[PDB]
């Protein structure tokens, strides 16, 4: 049983770099066959490289010049770095075990068990900014229902996460997906459904929690 | 380069159905292709590995098969556990290529959604700038496209939209859509409304609002 | 080519990779049955035997012909039926299985020399005949140090290399 | 040889005989000991391995053991049909060896009655002389035990070349044969009065003679 | 089961290459050692070498002055016993047997007799020994003198005559040749109308013989 556990989140300036570590354990060698990869928001699954227990790394020609992965045997850990950081290179990072570990019929297999759990590398122009939540006070809107949310608009970087009620409040609950804003900074809207009949007597805080610039905010939702 | 192309792109089935994924490989790939699952906020798990070998773990529904270039992921009786984004992986080559993924949704019956405005607030006007959101609510299919109406003119590039994903209890999806300006072209116009097109509705729906009461 | 590839790391441990990149063992701390007849279809890596100076041995159709699949057909099968070799074989053998075991065979044991009880790579004690999938197969005897030694088997004179701690 | 055990044994129905190999340090000491049972005219089948150990086929019946540098089995329950030579054998960690054997042991059962030979003489065939060559055929059988010695004589004095004399033979009856022959010059053959197959058997003597 | 099948019995006489073969079945021929064991007839085994189908180990015997070649061929599961410049001493029944560490040398082949002499092929003379008795009965035969090698076929009337038949172990003269003497009882009675004839084969030459016995 290898498992894997990468660096925290870095959050990195446009032409700088950054080096994820990915600490292995729970096995029998010294070091792995690390797999790198990573995946863009909402985007899907790109290799990047490999680095053999002997340290032969081989790197996928889109960064070529530009991601080096080393090894640190003595502590076991391999880094990844990425070099010439260009917005288009905020994504997750992930690293994998990439192991020789089925043959059969002289030939043998390898795939990704186990993975870290992911890096998120953010590369912008930004700087790290707390955000500003808004009531999005209900009016009443029929089915008997309503809709009460609040707006966190102009953060970085991602994520913020929020709740309703401390936990309390989750049944119809949607929270939105963050949208980059040209101003560099993100910001999404969670909403929530409920009995129209208990605008003004259900109190409704929305707790907000942007631990990026440690932010804990928790706004009261009243009608109007 | 090794040029992994999934089809098709992405997927909605019903419940017990039967799913077909295609990896193609760019050149002859031997027998060397796996298949992982990911769902949202996780890592990818591993599920068929060597084209046709299902991870101990995984249920018997997952069927993989092929060799050469042309394989297919399958599942047989699609439960609810298994919608989920496929990936295949190639692996004659040390440069490993990743297919595109193919995303499996549920397929349901149609849903009107249900439209909201919300006026900005004036916690938020008294600081700087000011925004207005429209939300359609737990509808499906999730195509569905919404402008905004300032004066019964009309608004382009002003505007962010957003969507969930498919809901876990009900299977439906939710739009936000953000219009934005400041208190300057805001406390200037009079009336608007984002006014929603979607196949749940016989024809659109408009909610409005007036900046004062 | 006859050599027996049926490895299986169903435990994601890492030892079917020592197999291809040796020496990357973590240490971090750490008689024989009779040999026979093994189904190929089990046996990962090469296999030894030790007389006690060792050779990598092959697959075979249980009529004695050799068989050069890579374990794979059923009919594919190592066979280990030792004699104490003087005259014989060899002393004893030892592989890995599917699943990532050492497993060892020989003669049966029992004045206590190689030569008369010998049941495989063992030798004595801490000296281990050396060979290059000792670090695999025997792993933990990676501090053990390898002399070159010489051992007579009823009088021929052997020479050969013994890891020791 | 190597290795010793008496030349012969003797038994009765059912007797348990016994038989011994003695050898050194060098072999019986240190070393395992197999003994080997060969009926006339075949290959050995081995009887015992290691010291004590029986194989396949071997009866209960047939057991060992070893004791320092002697090593020797007990035939336990007889029946005839053990009648045979029996070879001993052990390694020998020394230039002695590496393998050694014994002298082997024929044994005998004690049942069989004293029988006495019933012997034919023939003289020169006239078909022989004819070729210029005499041959006397003395021919000895339904004798027991097979032990029986022989003796030419001419004239009533001994002759003792020319003469060749066969190993006894377990015949079919179980009793022996034996057949001597003496080889003549025609000349010699004529110039005498006669010539005598004399064949003793124990401590009696039975002859039979020619004469041209 | 386990069996070795050795060759047949070659012959030939002093300074001869014999190779007599031993053809091994019944188990892993290259898990055991085979040796070679020869008895002169009369005396006893002499053990004279073996070897290890596996590391080709030989441990040939101090007496037999490097005559000796152990061989064997994986391949065809056949042992050999090479044995050059012969000699009388060399006359014997030469056995293959398996050989174990433990078990010794257990399994024997059948035999191989092989013989050195002199002589060369040469048929029998066969005459008759005529009757010369008083048991109501009477003994006669024929001999069968000067021959080589072993053996030699005797049948009285084309087989008719069964009981009262005893044909000898045959005898080597100084000469090298064989020689041997069949013997048949009769009722005396019946030595006219009743002939007696005995015949004689010796394969090794292609000779048959057959002479009558009259009185
Ligand atoms: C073969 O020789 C090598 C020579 O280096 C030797 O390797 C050493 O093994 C020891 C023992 O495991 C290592 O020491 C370790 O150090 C780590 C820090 O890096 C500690 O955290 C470890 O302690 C844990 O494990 C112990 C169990 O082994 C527990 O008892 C303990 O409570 C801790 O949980 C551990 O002590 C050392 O790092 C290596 N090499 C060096 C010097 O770096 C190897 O052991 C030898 N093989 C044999 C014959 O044992
Ligand atoms: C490779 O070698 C290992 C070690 O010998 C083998 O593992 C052994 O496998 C057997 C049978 O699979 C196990 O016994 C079984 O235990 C289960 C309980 O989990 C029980 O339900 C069964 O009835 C049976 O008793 C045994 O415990 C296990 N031992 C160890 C130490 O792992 C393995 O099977 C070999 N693999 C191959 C393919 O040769
Ligand atoms: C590789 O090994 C795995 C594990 O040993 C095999 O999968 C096992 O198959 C048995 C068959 O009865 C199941 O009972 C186990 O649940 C499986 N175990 C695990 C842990 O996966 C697999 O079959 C082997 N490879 C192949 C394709 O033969
Ligand atoms: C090898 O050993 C196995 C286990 O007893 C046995 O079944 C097989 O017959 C053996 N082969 C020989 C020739 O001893």
């Amino acid at each position: 049983q290898v498992q894997l556990v990468q660096s925290g989140a870095e959050v990195k300036k446009p032409g700088s770099s950054v080096k994820v570590s990915c600490k292995a354990s729970g096995g029998t060698l010294n070091s792995y066959e690390i797999t790198w990869v990573r995946q863009a928001p909402g985007q899907g699954l790109e290799w990047m490289g490999g680095i053999t227990p002997i340290f032969e790394t081989t790197y996928a020609q889109k960064f070529q010049g530009r991601v080096t992965i080393t090894a640190d045997e003595s502590t076991s850990t391999t880094y990844m770095e990425l070099s010439s950081l260009r917005p288009e290179d905020t994504a997750v990072y992930y690293c994998a075990r990439d192991g020789v570990r089925y043959c059969g019929g002289g030939r043998c297999y390898n795939w990704f068990d186990p993975w870290g759990q992911g890096t998120l590398v953010t590369v912008s122009s930004a700087s790290t900014k707390g955000p500003s939540v808004f009531p999005l006070a209900p009016s009443s809107t029929s089915g008997g229902t309503a809709a009460l949310g609040c707006l966190v608009k102009d953060y970085f970087p991602e994520p913020v996460t929020v709740s309703w009620n401390s936990g309390a409040l989750t049944s119809g609950v949607h929270t939105f997906p963050a949208v980059l804003q040209s101003s560099g900074l993100y910001s999404l809207s969670s909403v929530v459904t409920v009995p129209s009949s208990s605008l003004g007597t259900q109190t409704y805080i929305c707790n907000v929690n942007h631990k990026p610039s440690n932010t804990k905010v928790d706004k009261r939702v009243e009608p109007k | 380069d090794i040029q992994m192309t999934q089809s098709p792109s992405s997927l909605s089935a019903s419940v017990g159905d039967r799913v077909t994924i295609t990896c193609r490989a760019g050149q002859n790939i031997n027998n060397y292709l796996n298949w992982y699952q990911q769902k949202p906020g996780k890592a990818p798990k591993v599920l068929i590995y060597a084209a046709s070998n299902l991870q101990s773990g995984v249920p018997s529904r997952f069927s993989g098969s092929g060799s050469g270039t042309d394989f297919t992921l399958t599942i047989s009786s699609l439960q609810p556990e298994d919608f989920a984004t496929y990936y295949c992986q190639q692996s004659h080559s040390t440069v490993r290529t990743f297919g595109q993924g193919t995303k499996v949704e549920i397929k349901r019956t149609v849903a009107a959604p249900s439209v909201f405005i919300f006026p900005p607030s004036d916690e938020q006007l008294k600081s700087g700038t000011a925004s207005v959101v429209c939300l359609l609510n737990n509808f499906y299919p999730r195509e569905a496209k919404v402008q905004w109406k300032v004066d019964n003119a009309l608004q382009s590039g002003n505007s962010q939209e957003s969507v969930t994903e498919q809901d876990s209890k009900d299977s439906t999806y939710s739009l936000s859509s953000t219009l934005t300006l400041s208190k300057a072209d805001y406390e200037k116009h009079k009336v608007y409304a984002c006014e929603v097109t979607h196949q749940g509705l016989s024809s659109p729906v408009t909610k409005s609002f007036n900046r004062g009461e | 080519n006859r050599t027996a590839l049926n490895c299986n790391d169903s435990l994601n441990t890492g030892w079917l990779a020592g197999l291809f990149y040796h020496h990357k063992f973590d240490s971090s701390g750490c008689p024989p049955r009779p040999c026979g007849i093994v189904p190929a279809k089990t046996v990962c890596g090469p296999v030894y035997c030790f007389t006690p100076s060792p050779v990598v041995v092959g697959t075979t159709d249980r009529a004695g012909a050799p068989a050069y699949n890579w374990g794979e057909n059923d009919t594919d099968v190592f066979v280990l039926n030792n004699t104490r070799p003087p005259l014989g074989n060899w002393f004893g053998c030892t592989w890995m299985n599917s699943t990532g075991f050492t497993k060892a065979c020989g003669a049966p044991p029992c004045e206590a020399t190689y030569s008369r009880c010998g049941s495989g790579p063992w030798i004595t004690p801490r000296c281990l005949v050396d060979y290059p999938y000792r670090l695999w197969h025997y792993p933990c005897t990676i501090n053990y140090t390898v002399f070159k030694i010489r051992m007579y088997v009823g009088g021929v004179e052997h020479r050969l290399e013994a890891a020791c701690n | 040889s190597v290795l010793t055990q008496p030349p012969s044994a003797s038994g009765t129905p059912g007797q348990r005989v016994t038989i011994s190999c003695s050898g050194s340090s060098s072999n019986i000491g240190s070393n395992y000991v197999y003994w080997y049972q060969q009926f006339p005219g075949t290959a050995p089948k081995l009887l015992i391995y290691g010291n004590n150990q029986r194989p396949s086929g071997v009866p209960d019946r047939f057991s060992g053991s070893k004791s320092g540098t002697s090593a020797s089995l007990a035939i336990s329950g007889l029946r005839s049909e053990d009648e045979a030579d029996y070879y001993c054998a052990a390694w020998d960690d020394s230039l002695s060896g590496p393998w050694v054997f014994g002298g082997g042991t024929q044994v005998t059962v004690l049942g069989q009655p004293k029988a006495a030979p019933s012997v034919t003489l023939f003289p020169p065939s006239s078909e022989e002389l004819q070729a210029n060559k005499a041959t006397l055929v003395c021919l000895i059988s339904d004798f027991y035990p097979g032990a029986v010695t022989v003796a030419w004589k001419a004239d009533s004095s001994p002759v003792k070349a020319g003469v060749e004399t066969t190993t006894p033979s377990k015949q079919s009856n179980n009793k022996y044969a034996a057949s001597s022959y003496l080889s003549l010059t025609p000349e010699q053959w004529k110039s005498h009065r006669s010539y005598s197959c004399q064949v003793t058997h124990e401590g009696s003597t039975v002859e039979k003679t020619v004469a041209p």
